[PDB]
Order: C-alpha cells, then structure tokens, then sequence
C-alpha cells in the first residue's frame, strides 16, 4: 500500500518510508531476494530504507526504466482519439507522429529518454514502400540510465 | 490537350477566377439588367486583333451583336523573376510573377463600375491562402500574395469608341518541377476577395475562349 | 575542324546539355507521346532567319511538317567580363559568361512545361561542380554557378503563330589560354539538376545543326 504512493512519486508510474516504526526484517538472502524481484527493506545503523526500485520483473532486460516505458505507452494510447478525428493517409503519417515525436522529444530534453533519433526511432505501420495501411505507435526509446533500446508498439488499427 | 497540374496555368487560374464573377449594372426601361463580364487569358497583340475582328461590322446581323462584345477582361502573364526574401518541390521555390489585367469598355460608366468592384479589395496587396492537394495527401498551404503595382489609362477613337485601362499585378507565388497528371490532379482551393474559400474552376470554366 | 578544348566551346556545351534532356507531354489517342525539345546554338537573328524559312508554308509536304519544327530552344553567348570577386593558366582567371536560352513554342502548353522544367532549380542560382580532366593527369575541379538573371515573354502573329520566352544566365566561370588538342584531348564531367554526376558529350551530340 505505501511503496505504491512511493511510486506515484518517484519518477512515472526506494527512498525511506515515512510513517514506520518497525519493519518485520531489517546480504546472502537480500541478493537472494532482488533477482527474486522482491522489494526488500533494510535498516542499516537505524532508519530503514529501500533496498531496490522493485517490480517482479520477467523477461526484458534486467533494467525505473519500466516507469518511463510505462508512462510513455500510456500515453501514447490516450492520443488515439485523435484518430478517430481524421482520415489515415502519408500526411496522417506526419502529424500524428509529429505530435508524439514533440512529446517523445521533450522528454529527451528534459531528461529522461536519451538517444531518441526521430528517423528511425518512429512509427510506419506499413513495411516501407509505397503501400501503407493503419498506424500503430512502434518506438525505439532509451531510458536515460540504461545502455538499452526497447521496442515497443501500440496499435491503432482496424 | 493540356498539363492539368502546370503551376503557371494554376496561377492564370487563380487570377482569371478571382476577376471571374463581376457584373455591371445597365438600368433599362422594363428594369435592371446585370450583366457579367466575360474575361480571356491571351498575349494582348493577340487578343486586340481578334476584338478588332469581333467588332467588325461585315453584315447587317453584325450591328446589333456588335454592342454585346464590350465590355470585357482580357488577362496575361508579362513577367516572372526569382522572389528572394534539400531537393526543390514542396518545399518549393518562391516565385514572382507579373500579370497584365486589362478591362475594355465602350462607356466610362461600365468602367467605372468594374474597376470599383477591383480597386479596393488591393491595400496594396490582397492576400490569399491557396490549398493544393495532392492525390488524397494533406494539402499544401501556400501563401499567396497578389499586389496591385501600377493602372494605365487610355482610349481608341473612332468619331465613340472604346476605352481601355490596364492594372498590373503581382502574384508572389510558388513554382515547382512538373507533377504528371498521369500521377493524379491536383486539387485547388482559395480564399476569395471576401476570405470566403472556393475552390479552383478548371481552366475552361474560367476564360471565355480567344480561339 | 573546331578548337576541342576551347572554352567558349566547353561553356556552350554546358549550357547547352543541362537542357538538352527536356520533354513535353502531348495527349494522344493511342496514348501519351513525349517529345525531346531539339537545342540549337546560334546568335538569335541567324536561328530565326532560318527558322522563318522553315516556317514558309511552300507546298502540302510543308503543311504538315509544321508542328515537327516547334518547340525549340536556341541558345547563345552574348555578353562577358571580368568577374571581380605566378602565370596563368589552372590556376585561371574568374571569368563570367552570359547566355540567352531562346525557347519557342506554338503553345502556351508548351512553354509551360518547358519553363516548369527549367525555373524551379534557379533560386536565383544553380551550382554545378566541373570536373576537367587533361590526358590523364589528375582532374581539376571548377566550382560553376549558374544565375538566372530575368526572363523575357514575347509574340510573332499570323493569323496563331509562335510564342517566344528568353531567359537570361549568368554563368561565373573560368577562362585560360588555349591548351593545343594535340596535347590531349579534355575529359569533361558535371552535376546535372539533379546532382547526377553525367559526363559532357561532345558538341556534335547536344545541339543539331542550324545548317
């Protein structure tokens, strides 16, 4: 219940909890535990603190990184209404990817997704050709600490 | 017969058509009667000569039907120049081109009343938004801006006969390599000299024939 | 019988090739028919001459052969100097050419496509890197700008007749003293409108023969 909100803070949805008095435990069996992808809280010298960010994480690279991907996926979706508003065609291309390209831009420039190359980094749903169809929302990001480029897509499509 | 997607015939187009639709008012006994002016796109040489053939009478049939022929428009390209301010076509090349728009009248009245429904819309340009789609693509935006840079007044004598004035405008527009019409025809709006958006008549629509 | 590595003669071969690859469309029945635009080099009155007696109407094998000679290109050298920015020759001097490129067409169609295809690549100038290569010595590379300076529309009548259009080109190129052929003949490559690296054919290849 409280790492959660621990979340909802911390980047896009680990840093001493605030209202503990005690926690139930406090090396061999922590490694043992991360790797397990438990969240394990430690004391060290007084005050428990997070020992690792947390998820039960499954096959992706071990690498935070999945706040940003997370978020980045949500959003991406939500812009689907937009193509309920026009027709698909090449310029349909444009423009819907100009406008998750701004956003995708802007969190390199803030921070956070690094290495982002617009032309190659983007969407086409059709293979490259001529021939097009619906767009689905494909991209390469990499969360800044992380020597890593994930590929996700989203689809818009009949 | 012709390039469909010339830029130069869009541009002839777009000039011919906002100068398309203007009508003057002749008051009659049994009421008004308007009546538009009919406008050609020709080398002024040439549309003179066939006005002087028009108007020529050769036959009884020919005295009345002479006094129908004026008033009218007769327009043409004079000049054109690169308009300074990777490959080259959308984006394309900032263009200038010049236009001779020449109105015909047998009566000071007639062109007084044409020129009236021209002259003000120029401050001392006229801008105009021009949307050219292309297949079914998003269309281009092209800025159009027409500028009225000088009128020539002058006459042509016969014991009436006929009056002729002459603006010279010029359209800052947008040249670009050909796009076969084999490839699909373009599609053409504008805003009119009352921001209301037509859409680009084709060519015969526009121009009476000089042939 | 000619200077080979003259260069007056490597400038018009130039000019004269940039354009000689120009098309018009004209629609027919059977299907579309695509015909080169035919250059010339020539001073203008001379071209015309001859071209006014290619046009006389003489017998019925005449009538139809009409519409074969039109549309063409003619172009010259008219103009040169100086052009202000141990011996000399590679390094040479900055020399500029100016040259009339003289289209002439019985339709305004024509013309159209024809000056579509020309214009847009002038912004006012056109680049074209120049490789001259002696023998077999390593080449020397001349950086060419090409500028569009104006362009000029005219008519000759008769009855349609023949619609006439001359741009003007500022050339900034390079001059030399003579460099005997018997010393090697030059070996001469550009970049077209397009950046396409083509080699300069010979004189013979680009212009047909006025005589």
């Amino acid at each position: 219940a409280d790492i959660a909100g621990l979340c909802a803070r911390t980047d896009n949805v680990r840093g001493q909890i605030l209202n503990v008095i005690k926690l139930a435990i406090e090396q061999a069996q922590r490694d043992r535990l991360y790797q397990e992808a438990i969240n394990p809280v430690t004391g060290t010298g007084g005050d428990g603190y997070v020992l690792y960010g947390d998820k039960t994480a499954t096959s992706v690279p071990s690498p935070n990184v999945r706040r940003l991907f997370n978020m980045l996926k949500t959003n991406i979706g939500r812009s689907s209404k937009y193509r309920l508003f026009e027709l698909n065609n090449a310029f349909t291309r444009s423009s819907f990817r100009t406008e998750t390209a701004q956003y995708l831009q802007g969190n390199k420039a803030l921070g956070g997704i690094y290495e982002y190359r617009v032309v190659c980094d983007t969407t086409n749903n059709t293979p490259s050709v001529i021939d097009r169809n619906e767009f689905v929302a494909t991209f390469y990001i990499q969360p800044a600490r992380s020597i890593n480029y994930i590929t996700l897509n989203f689809v818009a499509t009949a | 017969g012709y390039f469909y997607n010339s830029s130069f015939r869009r541009y002839a187009t777009l000039m011919g058509d906002l100068f398309s639709n203007i009508q003057i008012k002749r008051q009659l006994e049994s009421g008004d009667k308007f009546i538009r002016v009919p406008i050609t796109y020709a080398s002024k040489e040439h549309f003179m000569m066939k006005l002087n053939k028009w108007t020529s009478i050769n036959s009884q049939e020919d005295v009345a039907k002479v006094e129908t022929i004026l008033p009218r428009i007769n327009l043409h390209l004079v000049d054109f120049s690169y308009n300074a301010p990777v490959v080259s076509q959308y984006n394309p090349s900032p263009i200038k081109m010049i236009y001779e728009l020449s109105i015909f009248t047998r009566y000071e009245d007639d062109m007084f009343q044409i020129v009236e429904q021209i002259l003000p819309y120029f401050q001392p340009h006229f801008n105009t938004t021009m949307y050219e789609q292309f297949g079914n693509d998003i269309p281009f935006k092209r800025d159009i801006k027409i500028v009225l840079m000088s009128a020539a007044i002058d006459e042509a004598i016969d014991g009436r006969r006929r009056i002729e004035w002459s603006l010279t405008f010029e359209v800052n527009g947008w040249m670009y390599p050909p796009v076969d019409d084999a490839e699909g025809l373009i599609r053409t709006t504008y805003t009119d000299f009352h921001a209301n958006t037509r859409d680009l008549p084709d060519g015969e629509g526009v121009f009476e024939s000089v042939d």
